[PDB]
């Protein structure tokens, strides 16, 4: 699930670190 | 302070004293041959062990490299493989290595992580908030859920388990139930609580219902640093880019691109039109509970700064114009789509995620009246070859009650002040 339009996931990105 | 040394360890603390005194005086380096040195001595260590795995984790900072996270990881997860852990220590270890499970992106793995440690320590409510939180990050909500009622079950003023269960009561469209529990989260203090997501949803959901206090939050969001102002929510921003809720084409720098959407918008047009008789189902409904009622559709050619090639084939003329153009199509925190709305929508006032795209609206099937859009204060509407232009991190709201459809064409650029590195580097959305 991605946020598009709007912000309902609890988080919008993927993390990779440094 | 905790207890970290089993009977074994206490007989060699000297030895793992001078290896952490080495590590805390930053000598990284010589406090990994320390603890290494000890890890072959004394093998069972749990002490030597998570020695090992900290100055790996240390080590993995000062170099700014994921590749030594990785080891370390592994290696808190030796210290809880080891005979006779401290309880202290097997929890320390094992939830730094969920931490940096996270910071690596590795959320599946980190969440295997917090189930062990929920199994080991049964009485721990913090570990069963972290545990919520991993499914969370996987998007399982349901065991998000029951996890938070579980949490609630024996500590019932948890404040962290109450703007969670809230978080999750709203995003399944339960508005009204979900306040309490926001509200009385954020009021709690609570570590864990004064986050932006919490501000952010309460205040929706308090708009959802008629409930005028929703910009009392807004305002103590702002006050309290999660939105750059009580208009624009936006929680994934590059502070410092000029903030106006409506711009010209000059004022964006995309005048070419502009040029190219209003002089070839009939091509535009009929090749969504096309898509809207031939090929319906490429038209996907707006699945982010952003609707009050109605219908609204959209056809993505570009998401996250990727050509779908089977949408493309549906307006291949479309996307060969817009490849001329990768302040657009490199955009991997918008999109490139067309969207058709029916008489009876209402769509909420409702924040996208990011200051950093602003958003063009072209007109293509625009009727004479029943279609409007607000963006903060002011309200436009569309006309058919004409472009609008808005930060959609700011509050916008839309309306459809024409007589027959509207259909607009989406093309998200970049923020015109991020740099190229910056649009190259940051996380897509
Ligand atoms: O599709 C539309 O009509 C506009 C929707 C609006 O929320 C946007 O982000 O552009
Ligand atoms: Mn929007």
């Amino acid at each position: 699930g991605k946020c598009k339009d709007g912000l309902g996931e609890y988080t919008c990105t993927s993390l990779e670190g440094f | 302070k905790p207890k970290l040394l089993n009977k074994f360890d206490k007989t060699i603390k000297a030895e793992l004293d001078a290896a952490e005194k080495l590590r805390k005086r930053g000598k990284i380096e010589e406090a990994v041959n320390a603890f290494k040195e000890l890890v072959r001595k004394y093998p069972q260590s749990p002490r030597a062990r998570y020695g090992k795995a900290q100055c790996e984790d240390d080590l993995a900072e000062k170099r700014r490299s994921n590749e030594v996270l990785r080891g370390a990881i592994e290696t808190y997860q030796e210290v809880a493989s080891l005979p006779d852990v401290p309880a202290d220590l097997l929890k320390l270890s094992l939830k730094r290595r969920s931490d940096r499970q996270q910071f690596l992106g590795h959320m599946r793995g980190s969440l295997l992580t917090l189930q062990r440690l929920v199994q080991l320590f049964p009485n721990d409510t913090s570990l069963k908030n972290d545990l919520g939180v991993g499914y969370l990050l996987i998007g399982d909500n349901d065991n998000a859920k029951k996890v938070y009622e579980e949490v609630l079950s024996v500590t019932p003023n948890d404040g962290f388990a109450k703007v969670h269960y809230g978080f999750i009561l709203k995003a399944q469209n339960k508005i009204a139930e979900s306040i309490p529990y926001l509200k009385e989260g954020i009021e709690s203090g609570d570590p864990g609580t004064d986050d932006g997501r919490f501000y952010f949803h309460l205040g929706d959901a308090m708009q959802r219902v008629g409930n005028k206090e929703a910009y009392k939050w807004y305002e103590l969001g702002h006050k309290r640093g999660h939105f750059a102002s009580v208009w624009q929510r936006s929680l994934y921003n590059v502070n410092g880019l000029k903030a106006q809720p409506w711009w010209t084409p000059k004022e964006t720098g995309y005048t070419e691109l502009v040029k190219s959407l209003e002089r070839n918008w009939k091509l535009i047009r009929d090749e969504g039109l096309a898509v809207m008789d031939k090929a319906k189902g490429l038209f996907l409904p707006e699945d982010e509970n952003l609707r009050e009622k109605g219908d609204w559709s959209q056809f993505t050619l570009w998401q996250q700064g990727r050509r779908n090639e089977n949408a493309c084939k549906g307006a291949p003329k479309t996307c060969t114009l817009l490849e001329k153009f990768p302040e657009t199509t490199g955009c991997r925190r918008g999109q490139i789509k067309y969207s058709i709305m029916h008489p009876g929508t209402h769509v909420w006032p409702h924040t996208g995620p990011t200051n950093c795209r602003l958003r063009m609206h072209l007109g293509l099937v625009i009727p004479k009246e029943g279609c409007k859009i607000r963006c903060a204060n002011e309200t436009k509407t569309w006309e058919e070859g004409k472009v609008l232009i808005f930060d959609d991190s700011f509050e916008h709201e839309v309306w459809q009650d024409a007589s027959s459809f509207r259909l607009i064409f989406i093309v998200d650029v970049w923020h015109p002040e991020l740099t190229p590195q910056q649009r190259r580097s940051l996380p897509a959305i």
